[PDB]
C-alpha cells in the first residue's frame, strides 16, 4: 500500500454530526467524518455512473448493481475496499465540549409540580430559558464553547437552521407528581448541552483527505478504469456536493486547495482537472469548466471500457428512483459574501418564499414544483400537475402517477420522509476571495420526461433572485 | 408619544370602575379572532397587591401575572400612583400573538408600592371559580369589548379556555 | 434479584472502573430491553437512578408506544455516555502484570520485545465480540477479568504476518510464523491499555443510508450508536522468542504496520495507531 | 398601453433628472405596502455606466442591474441614448411580485455605447453606507413615492431592504 | 490583440454574407477537432427574428441565442448596425471551451431595431430539415476554414452535433 | 524553501556548535504546545556516536534514533559530509503526528563516516540521569523554542516524558 493522492480541501459552514447530531460532544470534536466522505463518494459515484450509462445507452442501473460492480475499489461484504480514506485537520487534539457550570437552581423552583414546557433561546448574547407557562429567566453558564455573535445571528437569520433547531431547544417537563432538584438539574443540563453544541458551527474548516490504494488489487480485469472512474467521481463530488447535513442547501460545500498526486499513471488527468479549479476568473468560466469535466466522462477520447459487463440490472421505473446529472441545468452566479446567500436560499425553496412567488407566481403550481423537486415536502388540486397521463401544462409528470389511485411512485413522492432535494445549491471558492454559487437540478428516474430549458429558465431565475 | 394601558385580570370583582377607557381610541391590541384569545400580556417579577388590584415590584424572576393590553389612562382622575413608561413596544412578553404592534407605544402600569411590613409569601393561584369566569364576562369584556357577545358565536371558548389562559400570584396579605 | 438490575447504572457511575464492566453491561441490557416495563412504576423510587428522569420528560402524548421508543433511544445514547465517562482507565494493574510477565519470560530465557502503541483515531477492535452487543449491536474485545478492552495476540500476529509475507514472500513468513508442519518462532501476548489521556471508551455512530439498497425509494438512515476506544489510549504487549533471527523482521515491521489499521473499519480511518516505544531485552 | 420607463438605483452622484412625467395618472407597478419595494423590474446582461450614468450592454449574464418602474417619459428628447420596447407582460423579471399586470409595456432604459478602446471590467457594487441611502431616500425615494409618510409608517423597512436587495455591477472607468 | 466577429446560426435566411477577413492570425476562436464544435458562444437576453435577424435586445434573461465566432471585419460595407466591443473574454458565456484567451478580445455581433411598434413574440427554435445543416455548414465553415473539406472525414459527426448544440428563440412575427 | 535541522537527542555534549541559522522561521515541525512534544522524527538504520556524535549508517533495522525537526542549516561548515535530502512530506515517520507537514522538506541529518576502520557493535541506551536531561533541556528547547520558560511553566511533564519518548541505539566506540 502507498499513497494514491491527497486533496487539501476546505468546507464552508459544515454541519457534521455523530451519535448526537452536533459536530461536538463531551468527549471529542469531529468536524469531518471520513465515514461521511466515503459514503458521499459512493453516492456521487452511483449518480455519475448512471449519468454516463444514460447518456451513452439511455439505461439506468440500480444502486446495488453499480456498487456490486465497483466492489473492487469501494469494497463490499465480499471484498475489502482498495481505497483507504483519511481525514487530517488542525486542532486534531483534545477538543471536547465542557460545560463548567450552569446556574439554573431558580428555573427548577419555577418547575415545581407544574406540567410545563421549557424552551431555550439566545436573546442578544444572553440565553433565556423561556418557560412556556409565562416565564423567562436569563440563565448564566460557562463553557469552552466560544459562540460568537456571527454564529448566533447566522442561525437566527437562516430560516432553515432555525428550523432544525426546534429539536435541540425545547423539553416538556412533568413535575406534577413530584420532582427532585438533582434530577431537573440533569434534565436541564442535557437540554443546555444539546442547545449549546448546536452552535459549534465553525467555518473555513480545512482538512487534508488522503487516499491510499491496495496494491494487491492490481488490474485484474478492469481495476484501472474502475479506479479512474472512481477518482473522477470523487472530483464530481468535491465540486458539486459537500460534507455534513443540508448540503443540498449550500452548507458543507467543498473547495479544492491543492491536490498533490503520487502515481501519475492513475491520476494524471484527475490532478489536471483538479488543478484547473485552483483559481477561477469569473462565473461562466467556472460554468465552462464544470461542463468540460461533466462531458469528459461522456465524450472524450476515453469514456468507459467496462459497461460491457452484465453484472448490472435495469431499474424498474415503477419501483425505483435513481439520480443523475443533466449537464445543462447548472446556472452559476457570484455572491461576494456567503452568509446572506445561505439565508436567502430559504427564499428559493419555500412554498411562500418571496423568491419563488416571483418566479412561478401561482398556487398549486409552486406546490407541485416543490413536491417534485426540492425534496420531501409535507403535503397537507395539485396532483393534476403531477400525473403520468394527464394535462401537461407545466411538465412535472412523474413516471407512475395515476389519479385517485396510489402506486409506488405516488406514495414515494407524497409520503416518504427521506427524499433528497433534486434542486441543490453549492458555494465554491478558489483561494482568491471570489465565490460563485452553483445551482443545479439532478435528473430523477421518476420524471417521465420534463421540458428541460423551461425548468432551466426557472433555475436561472432562482440563481439570479436568490442572491 | 402614543400610549397604552395594561388592564389587570385577577379573579377579583374590581374591573368595572378602575379606568375610563371603555372603547380605547379606535382599536384593541388584545383581540379575539374566533381561534381563541390572542395577544395578551404577561408581567413577571411583580406580584399582585390584590386590594386595589395592582402589581407590587418583587425581585423574584418567578412571580408572574396575566392581563390584557389596551390604550389609555385610567379614570381621567388618576395617574398619581402608577408606573407609566415608554418602550420599544417589543419588550412586551406577550403570548398568543395573533396581531401586530405599532413599533412604539407608552404603557401605564397599575402600580402599588412595596410597603415592607413583613416577610412575603406569594402564592400561585390559577384562576377558577366560574362565577368569576362569568363576572369577567359581565364586568370585563361586555364593556371593554363592544365586540364581545355581538359578533362571535364562540363565547364558549373565550369563557372556557380562560382557566388556562390567565393566572397570577397572590401574596394574600 | 431484580434489585441488582434497577440499581446497576448507579453502580456504574459510583463504582466507576472498579465494577465488572462485562457483567455490568450485560445486566444493563436487561433494563434496556425491558425499558417499557422498568418504567411502569418500577424505578425503585430512588433519586440517583437515571430511570425516573425518563418519567419527568414528556416526548409524545398521542402514543405511549412512541413515548417509550424515543425514551429508549435517548436511554441508549445515555448508556453509551455513562460507560464512556465513568469507566475510565486505571492501568496500574496492567503495568504490574506486564512487568511480572516480563520477569517470568526473562527466567524462561526468552528475548522480550515490549512494544507500546497509542491510539490515534477512535479504534474498533473486536467489533463483533460480545460487549454492549445486546444494547448497541456492536462490541469491543473485552477481557472480563482484567476488566479492560484488549487487542488479541492472534490479531496482532495475523497482521504482522500478513505484512511480513507481503514484503518477504509466502515462505519467509512460514519460516518465522511456522505452518502446519513447524511451530512458529515468535510469540505474542495480548495488548492491554496502560495509560490514556481522559477517556477509555467513547460513543460513536454509524448511519448507513444506501448500503444494500436498490434505489432512492428504499433509502433510509439507520443510526447505530456504539462504543469505540478513545484516542490517545496507549496499549502495550510483549513479543518473545528464543532464536535471534526473528528479531530482525519484527523490529522493522512494528513501526510500519501500525500506521495502517490494527482493528476494524481501518478503510475509513478508524483503528489507526502509533508506535510509541519499542525495546528489546536480549537474554543470552 | 400604459407608457412607463426605467430608472436605476446606484450609490452614484448621477441620479439628478431622467424623467418628465412621473405619475401619468394614479398607477405604478412598483407599488409599496409595508413590505418595501414590490415588483422590482430586474434586467440582466447589462451593467451601469454610473459616471455618465447609463446602462452599458455587456454580454455576460453574470452582470445585472435592478431598478424600479416609473410610469412616464424621460425628457422625450431621447432615443439618442435610450432603448424602447413593448412587452407581452411576463418577459419582465420581477422581485417580490404583487400580481398580474395590464398586458402592455413601454419602458425606456438609460443606455450607453461601447467606446471600445479600454479593456473594461465589471465589478460588483452593493448598496451600502446607509448615510448615502438616507440621501437616496432624500432624492430618489421622496418625490417619486411621496405617499410614504402619508400612507406608510414603515420608512425604515424601505432603507433596510434597499440595503439588502438592491445590488448591481459597474464598469470601473 | 485582434478582433473577432460573432455570427448567429438561425434556421432561415438572414445570412447573405458577413465576412471580409476570415483568416485572422492563424485560426479562429471556434474550431474543429474531428470531435465537435468548440468555443461556441451563446448570447442571452437578445432574440433574433427570421426577417433580417440581428440580435435584438429583449427583456427576458431566459431569452437566449447561439452562434459562433471568427476573427475579422464583416464584408466592410457595414459597421454602423452591430455591436462592436472589446470584452475581457472572461465575460462571454462560451460552450465547450477548447483552450486559452488573449486578454480583451473584440467582437462583432449584429444588432437590429428594438421594434417599439408591436409586442414581442417568442417561441423556441432549434435546427431541423437537414438541408438547413448541409447549407449552413458550407456557406460559413467552407468560407471560414481552409482545412474543412481537406481533412473532412467526420462531416456526419460534425453536423449531428449541430443537431443539438445550437438553438435560439425566433420571434416569428 | 523550509530547510530542516534534525537535531537528534543524545546524552553527550554534541549540541553546542552545530548550526548557523537555528532561528528558522514561524514554523518548526517538532512542537511543544501545552500537550508535550509533537511531530518527533524517528529514523531507523542509524546509530549515533558520542565522540563527534552523529549518525553512522548501519543495516540493523532494530537500530533507531529519535530527535527534533526544526528549520535550519548545517552550520555552513558542514553539508559537505552531512545528509541533505528532499522528501515529499509523507515519507517521514513522525511520532505523535499533530497536523500535516508542508508537502516537501529539506532535511540535514548529521551523517558521519561509515567508520570502515572499526566494526559496528551497536548498543541500546535511553535518556535518564535527570541532570543530563535538564542541561540539554536548557541547551535545545530553551534556545530553539521561545516557548519554554517563557510560554510554559508545566514543562516538568516534558522533563518526565523526554526521558522515555526519546532513545536511540549507539556504539560508544
Amino acid at each position: 500500500e502507498e499513497l494514491l493522492m491527497s486533496l487539501k480541501l476546505k468546507a464552508l459552514y459544515p454541519l457534521t454530526g455523530g451519535y448526537n447530531r452536533h459536530s461536538i460532544n463531551p468527549f471529542y470534536e469531529e468536524l469531518v467524518r471520513p465515514t461521511e466522505i466515503k459514503g458521499l463518494w459512493r453516492w456521487w459515484n452511483r449518480v455519475l455512473f448512471n449519468t454516463l450509462a444514460y447518456s451513452t445507452k439511455g439505461k439506468l442501473y440500480t444502486y446495488e448493481s453499480i456498487d456490486r460492480l465497483f466492489e473492487d475499489v469501494f469494497g463490499s461484504e465480499n471484498k475489502k475496499s482498495a481505497v483507504r480514506l483519511e481525514v487530517i485537520t488542525d486542532e486534531g487534539n483534545d477538543n471536547r465540549f465542557e460545560l463548567s457550570y450552569v446556574e439554573l437552581d431558580k428555573v427548577i423552583d419555577c418547575l415545581r409540580n407544574y406540567k410545563r414546557k421549557v424552551s431555550l433561546d439566545f436573546i442578544d448574547n444572553t440565553l433565556i430559558a423561556e418557560i412556556e407557562g409565562s416565564t423567562k429567566i436569563p440563565i448564566s453558564f460557562k463553557s469552552n464553547l466560544d459562540i460568537d455573535k456571527i454564529i448566533k445571528d447566522l442561525v437566527h437569520n437562516n430560516k432553515l437552521l432555525s428550523f432544525e433547531l426546534l429539536g435541540f431547544k425545547s423539553v416538556e417537563i412533568d413535575a406534577t407528581k413530584i420532582s427532585d432538584k438533582k434530577i431537573l438539574k440533569e434534565i436541564l443540563r442535557d437540554l443546555i448541552t444539546n442547545y449549546l453544541e448546536y452552535f459549534n458551527i465553525k467555518q473555513e474548516v480545512t482538512f487534508t483527505l488522503n487516499i491510499y490504494l491496495d496494491k494487491s488489487r492490481e488490474h485484474k480485469q478492469n481495476f484501472e478504469d474502475k479506479l479512474k472512474f472512481a477518482l473522477y467521481s470523487l472530483l464530481v463530488f468535491i465540486l458539486l456536493g459537500g460534507i455534513g447535513r443540508k448540503t443540498s442547501r449550500g452548507f458543507g460545500s467543498l473547495s479544492i486547495i491543492d491536490v498533490k498526486c503520487y502515481d501519475n499513471s492513475i491520476c494524471k488527468k484527475i490532478e489536471d482537472l483538479a488543478k484547473n479549479f485552483l483559481k477561477i476568473s469569473s462565473g461562466n468560466e467556472l460554468k465552462s469548466k464544470i461542463e468540460s469535466i461533466l462531458d469528459c466522462i461522456k465524450n472524450s477520447c476515453i469514456d468507459t471500457l467496462y459497461i460491457e459487463n452484465n453484472i448490472l440490472s435495469e431499474i424498474d421505473p415503477k419501483k425505483n428512483v435513481v439520480y443523475f446529472i443533466n449537464s445543462d441545468l447548472f446556472e452559476v452566479k457570484r455572491i461576494n459574501d456567503k452568509e446572506k446567500v445561505l439565508a436567502n436560499i430559504y427564499k428559493a425553496v419555500s412554498s411562500e418564499g418571496c423568491c419563488i412567488k416571483s418566479i412561478i407566481t401561482d398556487k398549486y403550481v409552486r406546490k407541485s414544483f416543490l413536491i417534485a423537486f426540492g425534496g420531501y415536502r409535507k403535503v397537507e388540486f395539485i396532483k393534476n400537475y403531477l400525473c403520468e397521463t394527464c394535462e401537461t401544462v407545466s411538465s412535472f409528470n412523474i413516471v407512475d402517477f395515476l389519479l385517485s389511485e396510489g402506486s409506488f411512485m405516488s406514495d414515494y413522492i407524497l409520503q416518504y420522509e427521506h427524499r433528497n432535494s433534486l434542486l441543490r445549491f453549492k458555494l465554491i471558492s478558489d483561494n482568491s476571495n471570489n465565490s460563485y454559487l452553483i445551482g443545479y437540478i439532478l435528473h430523477s428516474s421518476y420524471f417521465k420526461k420534463i421540458d428541460i430549458k423551461y425548468v432551466r429558465c426557472i433555475l436561472e431565475k432562482l440563481t439570479y433572485c436568490v442572491i | 408619544s402614543t400610549q397604552r394601558e395594561y388592564v389587570f385580570i385577577p379573579i377579583t370583582n374590581s374591573i368595572t370602575i378602575d379606568v375610563k377607557i371603555t372603547i380605547g381610541g379606535s382599536d384593541h391590541i388584545t383581540n379575539i379572532d374566533e381561534r381563541g384569545i390572542h395577544n395578551v400580556l404577561v408581567i413577571t417579577g411583580y406580584a399582585v397587591d390584590e386590594k386595589n388590584g395592582r402589581l407590587v415590584p418583587t425581585l423574584d424572576p418567578c412571580d408572574y401575572v396575566k392581563g390584557i393590553l389596551v390604550a389609555g389612562t385610567p379614570q381621567q382622575a388618576q395617574s398619581n400612583d402608577f408606573l407609566t413608561l415608554k418602550l420599544p413596544a417589543n419588550k412586551l412578553y406577550l403570548i398568543r400573538k395573533k396581531g401586530n404592534i405599532s413599533d412604539d407605544l407608552k404603557i401605564y402600569i397599575p402600580y402599588s408600592s412595596p410597603d415592607a411590613r413583613n416577610s412575603m409569601k406569594t402564592k400561585p393561584v390559577s384562576i377558577s371559580d366560574d362565577t368569576i369566569v362569568n363576572n369577567i364576562i359581565k364586568e370585563v369584556f361586555d364593556k371593554i369589548y363592544n365586540i364581545t357577545q355581538k359578533e362571535k358565536v364562540k363565547i364558549e371558548k373565550v369563557k372556557e379556555d380562560i382557566k388556562e389562559l390567565f393566572s397570577y400570584y397572590a401574596l394574600e396579605q | 434479584a431484580i434489585d441488582f438490575l434497577v440499581n446497576i447504572l448507579e453502580l456504574i457511575k459510583e463504582k466507576q472502573c472498579n465494577i465488572n464492566l462485562f457483567s455490568a453491561i450485560s445486566l444493563t441490557s436487561i433494563v434496556y430491553n425491558n425499558f417499557g416495563e422498568f418504567l411502569s412504576n418500577n424505578q425503585s423510587y430512588s433519586t440517583n437512578n437515571p430511570l425516573l428522569k425518563y418519567h419527568i420528560i414528556i416526548l409524545n402524548d398521542k402514543n405511549k408506544t412512541k413515548d417509550v421508543e424515543e425514551k429508549r433511544n435517548i436511554f441508549k445514547r445515555e448508556v453509551a455516555e455513562l460507560i464512556s465517562r465513568n469507566f475510565k482507565l486505571d492501568g496500574e494493574k496492567v503495568r504490574n502484570y506486564f512487568d511480572s510477565l516480563k520477569e517470568v519470560l526473562k527466567s524462561l530465557k526468552y528475548t522480550i520485545v515490549d512494544v507500546e502503541i497509542t491510539t490515534r483515531t477512535r479504534a474498533l477492535i473486536g467489533v463483533s465480540t460480545s460487549l454492549g452487543k445486546l444494547i448497541f449491536g456492536s462490541g469491543i474485545s473485552f477481557d472480563p477479568y482484567m476488566n479492560l478492552p484488549y487487542i488479541p495476540a492472534s490479531e496482532i500476529k495475523g497482521i504482522v504476518r500478513s505484512y511480513i509475507e507481503g514484503k518477504l514472500g509466502e515462505q519467509e513468513a512460514e519460516e518465522i510464523f511456522g505452518n502446519e508442519e513447524r511451530e512458529g518462532n515468535v510469540n505474542f501476548t495480548d495488548a492491554y491499555p496502560t495509560r490514556s489521556k481522559d477517556f477509555l471508551f467513547v460513543p460513536d455512530v454509524i448511519t448507513p443510508h444506501y448500503n444494500g439498497k436498490k434505489s432512492e425509494a428504499d433509502a433510509e438512515p439507520r443510526p447505530v450508536i456504539h462504543l469505540t476506544i478513545a484516542p490517545k489510549v496507549t496499549f502495550r504487549f510483549l513479543i518473545y522468542y528464543k532464536r535471534e533471527d526473528v528479531g530482525k523482521p519484527i523490529c522493522d515491521s512494528m513501526p510500519i504496520i501500525l500506521i495502517r489499521g490494527l482493528g476494524a473499519r481501518s478503510s475509513v480511518g478508524y483503528s489507526l495507531f502509533e508506535l510509541r516505544k519499542i525495546e528489546v531485552i536480549k537474554a543470552a
